[PDB]
RNA sequence: CGGGAAACCAAAGUCUUUGGGUUCCGGGGGGAGUAUGGUUGCAAAGCUGAAACUUAAAGGAAUUGACGGAAGGGCACCACC
C-alpha cells in the first residue's frame, strides 16, 4: 500500500540483505518473471525486494480476514521450516503440521486426522505438493513462499523469496507473524518487537 | 423399531450448520459450489418428495484359478419432478446391497436444472433454455427446445431422466453406441447438468458478492460445538 | 499396435543406411539398428600379471591393452544376455547402467 | 494460399476467447472486417477497437469482454430470400431468444432482424452468439 | 429469466469469475472465494471492513490466479497503482 | 531357525514402556516380575517373550531416541533445543558486502550507505 | 509366408491355363 | 490446450457451438486381384477388372486368468546330490 505507516524501513532492508533473501536460482519460470530485477554476470537471478513487501502485506491482509484463528493451517515437510511453522503457530493461533502430511487428511471424512480449514499456508510449492493438489477438491484458498524456479499451479498469493534453506526461511515466517500481529492491533507499528528473528532459524552448529 | 430422532449426528462443518441454523435451501449450498458428503442433508431439504427408479441390473466378472467370479452392478435414478435429478451406480456381490448403495450415490449426485421458453413468455417455463449436448464413451446426446404441449420425443432411457427432472416438452437426438445403457444414461445426465452453466444475455449484469455460510455462522461452530 | 516411438532404430531425416555383418552369426542388419559394444582389456589377466612382471627383462615395462569393437543383432544380444527385456514404463530410460 | 480474409479474423478471435485472453490482433485488415466487427459491438458482444496504419492493408487490435460463445463464417456466399431466411436461423442459432445471422444487402451489411424491417434479401456472411 | 408479467422464474442466479466473466458451476470444487481485510488510513489497523473475489477452477489449474488477484488488487486501491 | 518377534509381542512391549519407564531396568528376572503385575498376560511363554523385548528396548533407550516410544525425560530436553539456544547473545550482524547490480537495485529503492563492494570475474565460469 | 505362397500357386496355375487355352485356336 | 474406442497425438487440436482452397479414394466377411475383353512387353509379366454362389459374424484397443523348449529372485529327501 502507499501509506507511510506501511512503508518498508532501512532496518528491515538490512535484515533482508544479511539473510540472502534477494538471491534466487540459476533458472527462472515464465510465471515468476515480473518479480525479478536482473540476472548477474555469474548465472544467478536477483529477486526485487519491494515486490516481496507488497505480496507479504497482501498475504497478512488475507490472514487477518479470518474470524477464528484455528481455521488457518500451516505446513512444512522440509526440516528448515519445521521450527519456523511451530513458532508462527505459537505467536498466532493457527494449526501446524510438521513432517509427513497423510494423503486424504482434507478429503477422507472418516479419518482419525481429518480436518476442514478456511486458509492454507505452505513453505515450498515443489516439496509441499500433496496438500496443494488435495486443496483442489474442497474450495480452499492458498498462500506460498516462491523461489525463481517454483511451479505456480494452485497458489493464489505467491511471496517472492529465497526458500532454499537456513536464515532466509526462518526470517520470512518471523516477519509474517510480526505484520499479522501489528495490523490486528496486538503490537506496535513503531516500537521494536520482543521476539528475536534467530528463534525461527534451523540448526546452526551448537558449540 | 420406532422412528425417533438421533439416527444422525453431523461429521462435517456443513452438516453441523444444516441441522441447526438458517441454511434455508439447497440453492445457497449450490451458490458456493460446496461438496455434499452426508446423505441426510438431502433428506432434510427434499425428503419424501424424491421418487426412485432402477434403470438396469448388470452382471460383470473376473477370471481366477478356480472359477469365474461374478458381481452385480445397479444403475439408479432419483428426482422430484420439479427441477432436481440425480444418477448413481454401485457394484456388489449381492443385488440388494448394490441397489441400497446406488440410492445413496444417486442422492449425493443431485444438480439444479434450468428451464425456459420456445415462444412468447406466458405462464411458467416448460422446456430447455437453448440447444445443449453431452458425451460419454462414444455416445453423444443432444436436446432441443419445443412448442408447448409436444411432450418428450426420445428413446426410453433419456425420457425417464427428463421426466424426473420436471421438463414437459423436448426434441432429442443421439449418435454412436446407444445400446450401452450406462454411457447413454451418463451422456443424458451430462446434457441436463450443463443447462445452468451456459452464459446467456439475461445473465450478463454484474455479480454482487456476499459472505459464505462458514463466515456468517463462524461463532456458532466455536461457542458450544466440536 | 506400435511398440516404440523410434521404431527400434536411430534413422530420422534419411532414406537408406548401410548394413553390417554380425560378429557371432554373420546375419545382415543396418549400422544404426545394430547393438554396439567397445571392449578395452589387458593382454595379461589380473591373476597372471605378477608371474609375467617378474620374468621380464626390463626394469620398467607396462603391459599393453587390447581394443575390439563388437556388433550384434537383436537375437544374439538377447541370447548372449547383452540386453534384457523391460517393463512398459522402464523401456523409456536412455541412460546406460551404473558403474 | 490465403483464399479468404474474413475466415482468418473470426477464427483468430474464437481461439483467443477460449484461452481467456483480454485482447487479440487481426491482420490483414479489410473494409468487410471493420463492418462485421461494428455489428457485434453495437449488440454488446465485444469491446471497442483500434486500427494501425502501416502502408500495407493495416492491422486491428480488439478488446474482449467474455460474453461471446461463438462467431463463424459460411464459406460460399449463398443468396437468401425473405421466405427462406427461417430455415437458416433454424439451422444456425442456439435458441429463438438470442444470437444473430449477418447478411450483406444492397442497403448495407446488417443483422438478419433488420433485413425484415427493411424488407430486403441478400448474401450470407456469418453469425455470432 | 423473466416472463411477460415481469416476474422472475429462475431457482437461483449463479456467480461469475472476477478475472474472466464466466459462470461458476454448482460442482466446480476447484473454484474459490477470496476475502481480504481493509485497514484504516491514520493507523494501519483492521477496522472489520473487507473486499472479496471469486475465481474459476480452470484459471487456477493453469497457474493464472496469482496475477489475476494482483490485477484486481491494483484496480481497487490496495496496491495503489505503483510497484 | 527364526527368532523374529510378531506384532503381538512388539506392540505390548511399547505400551508397557510408555506407561512404566520408571519401574524398568536391565535385569530380565526383575522385568519378568514387573510385567506380571502391571498387565494381564494369558500365557507364561508369552510373558517371557514380552519381558525379553522390553529388556532389549531399555538398552536402546539408554543411547538415543526410538521413533515409536516417548517419555517426559526425553521430551523436556527436546523442549530445551526448542525455545532459545546458549549459542550467541546477538544475531549475525547486518554489516555485509554488496555486488554492483544489488547496489543499483537498492539505489532505485532509495537505500544503501552501509555496505562494502567488489566485482566478480571477467567472463562466465566454466 | 502363406499369402506370398498362395500368390506363387496362382501364378503357376495361370501360366498353365494361358498355354492350354492359346493352343486351342 | 484440446481431441480419441483406447493405445496415443502440439497435432491425429481449433467438430452436433457441425462450411479456409483443392487432388486421389473406402462402404460386413468370402469367391478374388480370379474369369472375360482391351492394352503395353523379347519373355517373365505390368495396367484396367466382373458375376453366379456362399455366410453370422470377420476385425481394432484394452482387462483379469492360464500357458512358454522367455527372463529374474526364493523353496521341497511325496525333488536332486
Amino acid at each position: 500500500g502507499a501509506l507511510d505507516v506501511l512503508q518498508m524501513k532501512e532496518e528491515d532492508v538490512l535484515k533482508f540483505l544479511a539473510a540472502g533473501t534477494h538471491l534466487g536460482g540459476t533458472n527462472l519460470d515464465f510465471q515468476m518473471e515480473q518479480y525479478i530485477y536482473k540476472r548477474k554476470s555469474d548465472g544467478i537471478y536477483i529477486i526485487n525486494l519491494k515486490r516481496t513487501w507488497e505480496k507479504l502485506l497482501l498475504a497478512a491482509r488475507a490472514i487477518v480476514a479470518i474470524e477464528n484463528p484455528a481455521d488457518v493451517s500451516v505446513i512444512s515437510s522440509r526440516n528448515t521450516g519445521q521450527r519456523a511453522v511451530l513458532k508462527f503457530a505459537a505467536a498466532t493461533g493457527a494449526t501446524p503440521i510438521a513432517g509427513r502430511f497423510t494423503p486424504g487428511t482434507f478429503t477422507n471424512q472418516i479419518q482419525a486426522a481429518f480436518r476442514e480449514p478456511r486458509l492454507l499456508v505452505v513453505t515450498d510449492p515443489r516439496a509441499d505438493h500433496q496438500p496443494l493438489t488435495e486443496a483442489s477438491y474442497v474450495n480452499l484458498p492458498t498462500i506460498a513462499l516462491c523461489n525463481t524456479d517454483s511451479p505456480l499451479r494452485y497458489v493464489d498469493i505467491a511471496i517472492p523469496c529465497n526458500n532454499k534453506g537456513a536464515h532466509s526461511v526462518g526470517l520470512m515466517w518471523w516477519m509474517l507473524a510480526r505484520e499479522v500481529l501489528r495490523m490486528r492491533g496486538t503490537i506496535s507499528r513503531e516500537h521494536p518487537w520482543e521476539v528475536m528473528p534467530d528463534l525461527y532459524f534451523y540448526r546452526d552448529p551448537e558449540e | 423399531g420406532k422412528a425417533e430422532d438421533k439416527e444422525w449426528l453431523p461429521v462435517t462443518k456443513l452438516g453441523r450448520l444444516v441441522k441447526d441454523v438458517k441454511i434455508k435451501s439447497l440453492e445457497e449450498i449450490y451458490l458456493f459450489s460446496l461438496p455434499i458428503k452426508e446423505s441426510e442433508i438431502i433428506d432434510f431439504f427434499l425428503g419424501a418428495a424424491l421418487k426412485d427408479e432402477v434403470l438396469k441390473i448388470m452382471p460383470v466378472q473376473k477370471q481366477t484359478r478356480a472359477a469365474q467370479r461374478t458381481r452385480f452392478k445397479a444403475f439408479v435414478a432419483i428426482g422430484d419432478y420439479n427441477g432436481h435429478v440425480g444418477l448413481g451406480v454401485k457394484c456388489s456381490k449381492e443385488v440388494a446391497t448394490a441397489i441400497r448403495g446406488a440410492i445413496i450415490l444417486a442422492k449425493l449426485s443431485i444438480v439444479p436444472v434450468r428451464r425456459g421458453y420456445w415462444g412468447n413468455k406466458i405462464g411458467k417455463p416448460h422446456t430447455v433454455p437453448c440447444k445443449v449436448t453431452g458425451r460419454c464413451g462414444s455416445v453423444l446426446v443432444h436436446l432441443i427446445p419445443a412448442p408447448r404441449g409436444t411432450g418428450i420425443v426420445s428413446a426410453p432411457v433419456p425420457k425417464k431422466l427428463l421426466l424426473m427432472a420436471g421438463i414437459d416438452d423436448c426434441y432429442t437426438s443421439a449418435w454412436s453406441c446407444t445400446a450401452t445403457l450406462g454411457n447413454f444414461a451418463k451422456a443424458t445426465f451430462d446434457a441436463i447438468s450443463k443447462t445452468y452453466s451456459y452464459l446467456t444475455p439475461d445473465l450478463w449484469k454484474e455479480t454482487v458478492f456476499t459472505k459464505s455460510p462458514y463466515q456468517e455462522f463462524t461463532d456458532h461452530l466455536v461457542k458450544t460445538h466440536t | 499396435t506400435k511398440k516404440r516411438r523410434n521404431n527400434g532404430r536411430a534413422k530420422k531425416g534419411r532414406g537408406h543406411v548401410q548394413p553390417i555383418r554380425c560378429t557371432n552369426c554373420a546375419c545382415c542388419v543396418p549400422k544404426d539398428k545394430a547393438i554396439k559394444k567397445f571392449v578395452i582389456r589387458n593382454i595379461v589377466e589380473a591373476a597372471a600379471v605378477r608371474d609375467i612382471s617378474e620374468v621380464s627383462v626390463f626394469d620398467a615395462y607396462v603391459l599393453p591393452k587390447l581394443y575390439v569393437k563388437l556388433h550384434y543383432c537383436v537375437s544374439c544380444a538377447i541370447h548372449s544376455k547383452v540386453v534384457r527385456n523391460r517393463s512398459r514404463e522402464a523401456r523409456k530410460d536412455r541412460t546406460p547402467p551404473p558403474r | 494460399v490465403r483464399m479468404n480474409v474474413l475466415a482468418d479474423a473470426l477464427k483468430s478471435i474464437n481461439n483467443a476467447e477460449k484461452r481467456g485472453k483480454r485482447q487479440v490482433l487481426i491482420r490483414p485488415c479489410s473494409k468487410v472486417i471493420v463492418r462485421f466487427l461494428t455489428v457485434m459491438m453495437k449488440h454488446g458482444y465485444i469491446g471497442e477497437f483500434e486500427i494501425i496504419d502501416d502502408h500495407r492493408a493495416g492491422k486491428i487490435v480488439v478488446n474482449l469482454t467474455g460474453r461471446l460463445n461463438k462467431c463463424g463464417v459460411i464459406s460460399p456466399r449463398f443468396d437468401v430470400q425473405l421466405k427462406d431466411l427461417e430455415k437458416w436461423q433454424n439451422n444456425l442459432l442456439p435458441s429463438r431468444q438470442f444470437g444473430f445471422i449477418v447478411l450483406t444487402t444492397s442497403a448495407g451489411i446488417m443483422d438478419h432482424e433488420e433485413a425484415r424491417r427493411k424488407h430486403t434479401g441478400g448474401k450470407i456472411l456469418g453469425f455470432f452468439f | 429469466m423473466q416472463n411477460d408479467a415481469g416476474e422472475f422464474v429462475d431457482l437461483y442466479v449463479p456467480r461469475k469469475c472476477s478475472a474472466s466473466n464466466r459462470i461458476i458451476g454448482a460442482k466446480d470444487h476447484a473454484s474459490i472465494q477470496m476475502n481480504v481485510a481493509e485497514v484504516d488510513k491514520v493507523t494501519g489497523r483492521f477496522n472489520g471492513q473487507f473486499k472479496t473475489y471469486a475465481i474459476c477452477g480452470a484459471i487456477r489449474r493453469m497457474g493464472e490466479s496469482d496475477d489475476s488477484i494482483l490485477r484486481l488488487a491494483k484496480a481497487d486501491g490496495i496496491v495503489s497503482k505503483n510497484f | 531357525m527364526g527368532r523374529v518377534r510378531t506384532k503381538t509381542v512388539k506392540k505390548a512391549a511399547r505400551v508397557i514402556i510408555e506407561k512404566y519407564y520408571t519401574r524398568l531396568g536391565n535385569d530380565f528376572h526383575t522385568n519378568k516380575r514387573v510385567c506380571e503385575e502391571i498387565a494381564i498376560i494369558p500365557s507364561k511363554k508369552l510373558r517371557n517373550k514380552i519381558a525379553g523385548y522390553v529388556t532389549h528396548l531399555m538398552k536402546r533407550i539408554q543411547r538415543g531416541p526410538v521413533r515409536g516410544i516417548s517419555i517426559k525425560l526425553q521430551e523436556e530436553e527436546r523442549e530445551r533445543r526448542d525455545n532459545y539456544v546458549p549459542e550467541v547473545s546477538a544475531l549475525d550482524q547486518e554489516i555485509i558486502e554488496v555486488d554492483p547490480d544489488t547496489k543499483e537495485m537498492l539505489k532505485l529503492l532509495d537505500f544503501g550507505s552501509l555496505s562494502n563492494l567488489q566485482v566478480t570475474q571477467p567472463t562466465v565460469g566454466m | 509366408m502363406r499369402a506370398k505362397w498362395r500368390k506363387k500357386r496362382m501364378r503357376r496355375l495361370k501360366r498353365k491355363r494361358r498355354k492350354m487355352r492359346q493352343r486351342s485356336k
